[PDB]
């Protein structure tokens, strides 16, 4: 079913270095969720 | 509070406990970034 899902129509891949979240006091998953919330407002509507 | 006793906040040394890694006070910004400050910084900002 992963192969049946459309993966090329209006999809963008963001490849990010993981050194940024390498820190003792940084929770990557909570920080990642916040970044998506901040970006969502200006993100294009018809994109993933 | 039991008779003959009064509540003391965060033990003998409060500021040391707050600056500790096992601090009961947890401050988080940007969703997943932990904030830690040395005891001297908190002492400087306290006004007599």
């Amino acid at each position: 079913k992963y192969a049946l899902a459309d993966r090329f129509s209006f999809v963008v891949s963001m490849v990010i270095n993981s050194q940024l979240v390498k820190n003792d006091d940084v929770d990557p998953y909570k920080l990642e969720s916040w970044a998506k919330t901040e970006i969502l407002a200006e993100f294009p509507a018809h994109l993933s | 509070i039991a008779q003959g006793y009064y509540p003391r906040l965060w033990g003998n040394d409060p500021l040391d406990l707050i600056s500790s890694s096992a601090s009961p006070l947890t401050i988080t910004a940007k969703g997943g970034v932990k904030i830690t400050v040395s005891k001297q910084d908190i002492e400087n900002k306290i006004i007599a």
